[PDB]
Parts: C-alpha cells; sequence; structure tokens
RNA sequence: GAUUAACCCAAGUCAAUAGAAGCCGGCGUAAAGAGUGUUUUAGAUCAAAUAAAGCUAAAAAAAUAGACUACGAAAGUGGCUUUAACAUAUCUGAACACACAAUAGCUAAGACCCAAACUGGGAUUAGAUACCCCACUAUGCUUAGCAACAGUUAAAUCAACAAAACUGCUCGCCAGAACACUACGAGCCACAGCUUAAAACUCAAA
RNA sequence: AGUCGUAAAGUGUACUGGAAAGUGCACUU
C-alpha cells in the first residue's frame, strides 16, 4: 500500500480479542446439574470423567473432572478454571481440585 | 353500521372486504359480528400497527398470524386460504401491516393484484383505532390507484354511501392481471 | 440355506460368449451385500410372495432367497441365464419359480393363487415387487404399471401391492420429487397422485462390475388408498404432459394447446378460471391439487365437447 | 500411579485468566488487480472505423484479392457508388456521472423457409440402433422490456512452476480452514413443499 | 474393518417418459 493508501486507512486496528469459556475470568463458581463420562476423539480411547455445571454466569457448561476418582453428585458447589482437554471436543473447562465439594485424589 | 351500511355491502356481485384489525388491542369483540355486518363475503384480515409491537423471539411474526387465524376459527369464519378448487363468510388470508412505516403494504397490493378471485370492489372496513385513515392515504398515493391527477386531492373523490348522507372517501381500482390477459375502492365508516 | 456361489465376472462373460469385458452392454451388481441392502429396504418379506423382475446373474435372486420369502417367481429373457437360475431353484428346493418371457407383456394377475388378493382399503396384499432391470425397460414398465394401478387390474389385482425398482439416479429423482424441486416432470406427478414414492439411496456407479458412468437410485412404489385424481390414466396423462411441455414457462402457455387455435383464447381463458390456476404459477410449482382442478375442469370440457380429447395440435399445425 | 534419583525456582512455587508484545508485508498459480472510452475535487513529474440512401455479380450474404494485418475505445469492420465522417498537445484518478458493449434467465406481442431438444409414428435384436426414417413443438429470428503510466537492462537475474528480471509514481484490493456449515426465522404457499443466511462453534491445520 | 468379495474426444447449459445415459445449442484441442 501506497503512502496516501495508509495514510488513508490509519494505523492497524487489532479486532478485540476473543473471550473464552471463562468470559475472562480466571475461574468461576458452579453448580453440578449431573456426572457421566465422554469418550475421546480416536487417535485414543479412555472414558474421561466429566459434569455438566451451571456456572454463575447463569451458562450452562460440560467440564472435565482432573484425576482418578471423583465424589461429585448433583447440586454440590465446584470451583472451574480454564484449559481445554484436549482429546475431549467442546471441554473448554476443568474443575479444580481441592475446592468447595471437590476434594483432592486420595493418595494411590 | 347494521341498519345504514351492511345493506350495500350485502349486495350481491363480485366484492372484497379488507377487515383491519389493530394487533396491540386483541381479542376483537367486532371479529364474531362479522357475518351480520358484511355478509358471506370474502374477508381479509390485516393486522395494524405491527411496527410498534415489541420483538419478544423470532418469529413472533408468524405467532401473531397463527393467533389471528384461530381466533377467526373460534367464530363461525370459514377458513379456506390458498387455493382451494374449481355462502358463509371466508377468510382468504392474514396479513400483517404497518400503514405508518408502509411495512406489508406493497406486498398487500402484490397479493391483491395476482388472483382471480379478487376481481371488484374493495370495501376496507374496520374499527376507529384499527388505522385505517392511514392505510387509504398510503394505499391511495401507489400504482393500485388508477390516477388520473397527481394531487390527492382530484385523485381521491367524494361520495354520499346509498341510501344515507355518509359522504365518504373513493379511489378507482385496477382488476387483477389475469383479467387483461385472456371498480371502486370504498372506506366504510368506521 | 446353502446356495451356489455367485458367478464371477469371468464366469459371465465366457456364459455370454464374449470372450472380453468391454462388449456386454450391460450393467451387472455382483455385489451380494448391496443386493442384501435392497432387499432388506423392500421390507419384511417372511413367508412372501415375490416377483422378481430382470433377475440377470442371479445376485437379487440370492438375496430375496435368503429371506424367508414362500415363492419366488422369476422372469427371465435371455436363455443364458436359465441354466444358473435353474441351479438355484434346485439349491433351493419349491421357491424359485422360472419363467421366460418378456416383462412388458407377462400376466402377473394369474401367476400367484388367488387367495392372497386383499381389498384395496387393506394393508399390502403381502405381496411384492422386486426389479433391477435396463433403465430401457424400467421406465415403460413404470407407466404401464402406473396406468394398472389407475385401473385396479394387472400386479394390482391383488390389492395395493409394493414395488421395489431401481432406476436411473435422475429419474429416481424426478419420479420422487417434490413441488418446486428441480426435478419435478411429468414422471413426478404420474407417480404420484397414484403411490407413495419413496427414493431411498443411490448406489454409485462404481459399484456395478462393468461400472457405467451414473449412479442408480432404489425407489419404493406403495398404491394409494386414495388417488390424489379420480379420472381416466389418459386424460391425466393429456393434461400432465401438455402442462409440462414448456417446463420453463407460464403454465398457460402449455395448457393452450390442450384447444384448437379457433377458440384456444376463450377456452383456455375459461379452463383456467374454472379451475382456479394463477396464471403465473410455472409447472414445478403446481401441487397434485392444482392437477385435480384442471383434470376436473378438462374431462367437464371434453364431455360437453366430444371432438376435444383427440386433439393433437401438430397434427393441426402439419396443415 | 507409586517409589528412587535428578533439574528449575525458592518463602515461595506456578495452574487459570488478563495484559505487555505485530502490518513501510503482498495481490499469475497460496488471501488479494483486466469489458471499453470520456469526464471528475485532488495527486504526480512522465508536461476492411461508423450512419444513411441507392446499386449489384456469381450462388438474403458477400468466393478471388487476403501469403494483406489496416480501421475502431472495446465488442467488432474486408461487394460497388455517393454523402456526412474518424475527440483531445503531460500522466494517475468513478461503486456513486454520461456513453457504449457483452453474458445469463424470464416477460409481451410478431414472422416461420429451414433446422430442431421434447412429443408422436415407421423399421429393426432376441433387453433390437440411444444411434436409421417421417411429422411437428420449445428454441435458433424480429422488435419493446425487465492493474494504469514513464524510464532500466545495470546488477547477486533467479523458493519453484509459469511469462527474463527491474525501478519510480498512483489507484483498488489482501490479513488461517472459511466464497465453510447451519433456516432461529422471512417470502411464496396453505399441511407439506420450494426459495432465501450470516455468525458463532470446532480444529491445528488448510 | 475383516473370521468381506474378487482378475474423434471432452467442457458447459437445456430437455429427457423406451435415461446403465441420449439428444439439442454454444465452446476447447
Ligand atoms: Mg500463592
Ligand atoms: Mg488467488
Ligand atoms: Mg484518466
Ligand atoms: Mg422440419
Ligand atoms: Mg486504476
Ligand atoms: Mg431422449
Ligand atoms: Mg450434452
Amino acid at each position: 500500500a501506497t503512502l496516501n493508501q495508509m495514510h488513508r486507512l490509519g494505523p492497524p486496528k487489532r479486532p478485540p480479542r476473543k473471550l473464552g469459556p471463562t468470559e475472562g475470568r480466571p475461574q468461576l463458581k458452579g453448580v453440578v446439574l449431573c456426572t457421566f463420562t465422554r469418550k475421546p476423539k480416536k487417535p485414543n480411547s479412555a472414558n474421561r470423567k466429566c459434569c455438566r455445571v451451571r456456572l454463575s454466569t447463569g451458562r450452562e457448561a460440560v467440564c472435565f473432572i482432573p484425576g482418578e476418582g471423583h465424589t461429585l453428585q448433583e447440586h454440590q458447589i465446584v470451583l472451574v478454571e480454564g484449559g481445554r482437554t484436549q482429546d475431549l471436543p467442546g471441554v473448554k473447562l476443568t474443575v479444580v481440585r481441592g475446592k468447595y465439594d471437590c476434594g483432592h485424589v486420595q493418595k494411590k | 353500521y347494521l341498519e345504514l351500511v351492511s345493506a350495500a355491502l350485502r349486495r350481491p356481485g363480485p366484492s372484497l372486504v379488507l377487515y383491519m384489525v389493530d394487533l396491540l388491542d386483541l381479542p376483537d369483540a367486532l371479529l364474531p359480528d362479522l357475518p351480520a355486518l358484511v355478509g358471506p363475503k370474502q374477508l381479509i384480515v390485516l393486522g395494524n400497527k405491527v411496527d410498534l409491537l415489541p420483538q419478544d423471539a423470532p418469529g413472533y411474526r408468524q405467532r401473531l398470524r397463527e393467533r389471528l387465524w384461530e381466533d377467526c376459527a373460534r367464530a363461525g369464519l370459514l377458513l379456506a386460504p390458498g387455493h382451494q378448487g374449481p355462502s358463509r363468510t371466508v377468510v382468504r388470508d392474514v396479513r400483517l401491516i404497518s400503514a405508518k412505516t408502509g411495512y406489508g403494504v406493497e406486498e398487500l397490493i402484490s397479493a391483491l393484484q395476482r388472483s382471480w378471485r379478487y376481481r371488484g370492489d374493495v370495501y376496507l372496513v374496520g374499527a376507529t383505532n384499527a388505522g385505517k385513515s392511514t392505510l387509504f392515504n398510503t394505499l391511495l398515493e401507489s400504482d393500485y390507484c388508477t390516477a388520473k391527477g397527481s394531487e390527492a386531492i382530484d385523485r381521491a373523490t367524494i361520495s354520499p354511501w346509498p341510501g344515507t348522507t355518509l359522504n365518504l372517501l373513493k379511489f378507482p381500482i385496477c382488476n387483477p392481471t389475469p383479467y387483461r390477459m385472456f371498480h371502486w375502492f370504498y372506506d366504510t365508516p368506521g | 440355506c446353502r446356495l451356489p456361489p455367485l458367478p464371477t465376472i469371468r464366469e459371465i462373460i465366457k456364459l455370454l460368449r464374449l470372450q472380453a469385458a468391454k462388449q456386454l452392454s450391460q450393467n451387472f451388481l455382483l455385489d451380494l451385500r448391496l443386493t442384501d441392502k435392497i432387499v432388506r429396504k423392500a421390507g419384511n418379506l417372511t413367508n412372501a410372495y415375490v416377483y422378481e423382475v430382470g433377475p440377470g446373474p442371479g445376485g437379487i435372486t440370492r438375496s430375496i432367497l435368503n429371506a424367508d420369502v414362500a415363492e419366488l417367481l422369476v422372469v427371465e429373457k435371455d436363455t443364458r441365464f436359465i441354466p444358473g437360475l435353474q441351479m438355484l431353484s434346485d439349491a433351493a428346493p419349491g421357491k424359485l419359480r422360472i419363467v421366460h418371457g418378456d416383462v412388458l407383456t407377462f400376466k402377473v394377475e394369474k401367476a400367484f393363487s388367488e387367495s392372497l388378493k386383499r381389498p384395496w382399503e387393506d394393508d399390502p396384499p403381502n405381496v411384492h415387487i422386486i426389479g433391477n432391470l435396463p433403465f430401457s425397460v424400467s421406465t415403460p414398465l413404470i407407466i404401464k404399471w402406473l396406468e394398472n394401478i389407475s385401473c385396479r387390474d394387472g400386479p394390482f389385482v391383488y390389492g395395493r401391492t409394493q414395488m421395489t425398482l431401481t432406476f436411473q439416479k435422475e429419474v429416481a429423482e424426478r419420479l420422487a420429487a417434490n413441488t418446486g424441486s428441480k426435478q419435478r416432470s411429468r414422471l413426478s406427478v404420474m407417480a404420484q397422485y397414484l403411490c407413495n414414492v419413496r427414493h431411498i439411496f443411490t448406489i454409485p456407479g462404481q459399484a456395478f462390475v462393468p461400472k457405467p458412468e451414473v449412479d442408480v437410485g432404489v425407489v419404493h412404489f406403495t398404491p394409494l388408498i386414495q388417488p390424489k385424481i379420480e379420472q381416466p390414466f389418459k386424460l391425466v396423462e393429456k393434461v400432465v404432459q401438455n402442462v409440462f411441455q414448456f417446463r420453463r414457462k407460464y403454465c398457460h402457455r402449455g395448457l393452450r394447446m390442450l384447444f384448437p387455435e379457433a377458440q384456444r383464447l376463450e377456452s383456455t381463458g375459461r379452463l383456467l378460471e374454472l379451475a382456479d390456476i394463477d396464471p403465473t404459477l410455472r409447472p414445478r410449482q403446481l401441487s397434485i391439487s392444482h392437477f385435480k382442478s384442471l383434470c376436473d375442469v378438462y374431462r367437464k370440457m371434453c364431455d360437453e365437447d366430444p371432438q376435444l380429447f383427440a386433439y393433437n395440435f401438430r397434427e393441426e399445425l402439419k396443415r
């Protein structure tokens, strides 16, 4: 582009950055509605532990529960953070272990 | 109305009624009384003031059209939309318009100038606040009218209603297109 | 039930004495698996009487016999395949009844017993037709059988017999086309006011051993209890043909040709006005109700004018 | 996963989130430059055409010349005569101005020799010829309507492939798949069908 | 997926009811 064209158009204008599942917040509080398991996309095979939660913003979302063994039931309060579960499509939220009802993974 | 205007509107021949109903003011208590008011002739229900309605959800217009259809159904009105085949009051169409913004008026004109059965005189019936006068002014200044001059004073004429002294406006209209390949407008008291 | 193995294309070339693979002038479906699919889509054939047309090598025959049919009537035109079908009959005694003759003239109405004849308004009468014929023969056949449904004769003396026929993909689409679709044509209306027509699935050309340059559709017909036009078949055929002769022009441009020139202008208008057809409707936008209206008014016009129904405008343009 | 050992930082560590952090790069094939001419506030330095009348020879449209390459802005123009007649003394600059031009698809009327999808009829194997013959439609006809410009060949020319690379100057255009997918709906229709979309979303590719 | 089987010519567009593709119109080598 010529100097006149760049003067006309002006400085480049970066589009506003996209808000993620947490809407630009570190963590979010949520209420568990139901627990289930999902199957990974296939270079891999497993039964990943997931749960649907209603967030404080009112939106519902599927979250992955890390670690071996969880005791989450319906109506329990959890704190969920960002981070994609790479093998589960559409699962962008992860439950924080050791906060509210979701306890730490039992040793061994 | 029943003792003065219904006589002319129950003269046999080719005729059409553009019944106008205010969308905000529903249910219409005048709707069940149409069979006696106008008689057993073709009727198009026009929901006016649709632009003034908040859009509660997508497709609210279809819900309003349906609601008008069941409101016609509850009364003893025959619902015969679209092609029917080779009497009592028959509702041909339910069309949402807004005379102020001219939303749906042009499509109304196109619908009126596309069918065999919409032949003859048009009688714009309605209630007082339905908004009849705005629609009359809108339709008056359009290709729908057979204009001989531009000024709206001469284009529309005043005539006394038959059998009475009620002077009302009227402008002459065109026959629908099928009647050239191989009639007056009327506003009635609200 | 053990049956002989399917003949490979080598044995088929040897059997037809061509000695080469590029001279068949015919495409065979030698995939018993797709034929299993077709026979599955034909419905539940358990203890059914199947009239199978265009047997050929016998993939469809083997698939049907694999289902527990009662009698399987086979009608083959070629005599080089009767040996294979006789071996099939011997392998499955009592079920395969082979016949030699043309399907366009064979009389199915006497083939099966008269204890299978159900009434027209009741369920389909346990008698099925399955067919993988040359596309040069399936179109005349379906026209003939549509006339038979209109007259309630022929294969439909047993009632509402269901048909499963293979057509070309375009022809199948047109047979099962909806109003306004780009495939809506004469064949759509002619099939659809007499039958429930369903284009189930398409078999690509690469699945046939000599691969054709076309796809193949499978279409299922079920005669309708109440036909959507109660007129003679030839009258409806004439009306539909004259409507669809000009597919891209308004419907009146095609409907004016039903009448002599002398009364063309007035008679066409009278037809349209006693019907309620908006003359700006193009032929693909006409439902079967519009054709019912036109057919009723045209039957009237013929009944108060004897000469009209035989009129052909090209026979008048010759002079 | 546990355990051993190692590594980094350390009264911290680092999981999530949000910032800091980026257009003087390109537009033949990857995203991105041609239908033609004129004009236009500014910016730059580079100050055998066409339309009319007439007329025709072989068999309405024009063999030879034409191995010619002219005229015209482009599309296009090549039978003869006559009459008008072929803008402009710098360049760039239009979706919105004026002229043209072509390409689809429908709408009205009109002509119809000839040809001809469809539609009928005749003949043919042993699923005949899809293919031959006859007849006749739509249509083919006639109206009226809907990268530029100036200079360089000096350099290592030179991702490849095309079409040897270059500068200067200006306009338009380009910032993953994605000219993705999808009908919440809208119009026509009038119970069951047709036409009409962007965005999210997802992925580490394309 | 195998505990499955086997060895002149083109490009568009329109119509196609004797459509395993055909014909019509315009183009390309
Ligand atoms: Mg801390
Ligand atoms: Mg490109
Ligand atoms: Mg210029
Ligand atoms: Mg001819
Ligand atoms: Mg430019
Ligand atoms: Mg054909
Ligand atoms: Mg072709």
